[PDB]
């Protein structure tokens, strides 16, 4: 039945972002950090149920599914209120195909930075390609959140490329990658979106 | 004159692409980038992507939301699973056909000039649906009651890597039964020729 267990790590940043979702639908949500000794138990579960330790991982007695888009859909499928997504398919799947771009670009990459085995000359070029365009990206998150707002103002829906986007920045702020802009305008909104209820409720 | 969908040939992307769009009976153009210019292909697809799905006013040709894209733009039939822990499974099970299954043809598709290579590609891939024919009883179509995008995944996949050579037999045991039933379907048997 609901045996929700959300397998998670420290810091992270999928696991951070899944819990936010969780935390927004309702989710009856036993999180297991397999970073802890004490979830040893757990971690060996999990080598088990999936092929390898991914994390993070959304399993039940039902299922077991890893990969970020199929738990974000099947967070949707199991708690369609409040909607995440958009409603018109174009939107839908330009939301689609920009969470795509920020995983590859950011998800992916702040990842590479927690390997401790890790060139500092190439720690450093991933450093940078971030910061060249998390700007523009994020202007990209915007012009799309607006047009999805409007075109349904009696829907209401929680923008899931926004809720993103939001960790990557704590974890610029987490790794001293700095946010380039001078925009007075931009640092006030990027200022709001850590300053959210449901965010600070995370990462706490 | 609804949407037109643009298709270079081999691709299996754009098989199972007009697999997905017919299961839909949506009267829609399909056009072949080698049979327009060189100017036109620049104006619908700058980045040369094919297959792509032009509308009025749209336009996409992104590998991993094109089809979901088909079967939330035309609704009915759906093809993902109603039951609710059957599409989250059959979605994490997408995931696996692109990015763990696909590759596999792509490498069969690049060095296919060297057949040393080859038949050292082929005895790893028989040799691993072999390890799941198990997993493939019980069912008309893969891991579902009825028609899925997994079967149009499959049936493209199956049928470029044919043409690559790999072909389907009796040794494989569900897998060829699915494989002889998939290609039964009108949606699939359209798009094969
Ligand atoms: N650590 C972690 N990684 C995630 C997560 N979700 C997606 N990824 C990774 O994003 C990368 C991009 O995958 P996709 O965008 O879905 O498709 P693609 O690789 O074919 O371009 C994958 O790594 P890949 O090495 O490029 O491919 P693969 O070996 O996983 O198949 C995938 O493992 C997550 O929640 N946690
Ligand atoms: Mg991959």
């Amino acid at each position: 039945s609901n045996a929700m267990l959300l397998y998670t790590k420290k810091d992270d940043i999928y696991s951070d972002i899944v819990r936010m979702i969780l935390l927004i639908k309702g989710a009856n949500a036993k999180i297991v950090d397999v970073s802890k000794e004490e979830n040893s138990k757990h971690l060996e579960e999990l080598n088990i149920i999936t092929p390898n330790g991914n994390i993070p991982t959304l399993s039940t007695d039902d299922f077991a599914v890893y990969r970020l888009s199929v738990i974000i859909e099947a967070i949707e499928d199991l708690y369609p209120f409040p909607p995440m997504f958009p409603v018109f398919p174009k939107q839908r799947a330009n939301a689609r195909i920009l969470l795509e771009y920020v995983n590859k670009t950011f998800l992916q990459n702040i990842i590479k930075l927690q390997s401790p085995d890790l060139d500092e000359k190439q720690a450093n070029e991933i450093k940078m390609l971030m910061q060249r365009d998390i700007i523009s990206t994020y202007k990209k998150i915007v012009s799309e959140r607006e047009v999805n707002a409007e075109s349904n103002p009696d829907a209401q829906n929680i923008n899931v490329l926004t809720l993103i986007i939001t960790f990557v920045f704590y974890y610029f702020i987490k790794l001293k990658i700095s946010i380039p802009t001078k925009d007075k305008n931009i640092i006030k909104e990027i200022k709001e979106l850590l300053s959210e209820p449901n965010f600070i409720k995370t990462i706490k | 004159a609804m949407v037109t969908l643009y298709t270079t040939k081999y691709c299996p992307y754009s098989l199972r692409a007009r697999i997905a769009l017919a299961e839909k009976k949506m009267s829609t153009d399909i056009v072949e980038a080698g049979d327009l210019e060189p100017a036109m292909i620049k104006k619908i697809t700058p980045n040369g992507v094919f297959p792509v799905l032009m509308e009025k006013d749209y336009s996409i040709n992104n590998r991993k939301a094109l089809l979901i894209y088909i079967d939330e733009r035309f609704p009915a039939p759906s093809l993902l699973p109603n039951v609710v822990n059957e599409r989250i499974k059959i979605r994490l099970s997408l995931d696996k056909i692109d990015n763990e299954w696909y590759p596999v043809l792509d490498q069969i598709r690049k060095h296919r000039s060297d057949q040393k290579m080859l038949e050292s590609m082929f005895k790893d891939l028989k040799e691993s649906l072999l390890a799941m024919e198990k997993a493939f009883t019980g069912s008309e179509f893969f891991i579902s009651s009825g028609f899925t995008l997994a079967d149009c995944y499959i049936a493209a996949l199956i049928i470029c890597l044919e043409a690559e050579g790999f072909i389907i037999d009796d040794e494989y045991g569900a897998i060829y039964e699915y494989k002889k039933r998939l290609f039964a379907r009108d949606s699939v048997k359209k798009a094969n020729i």
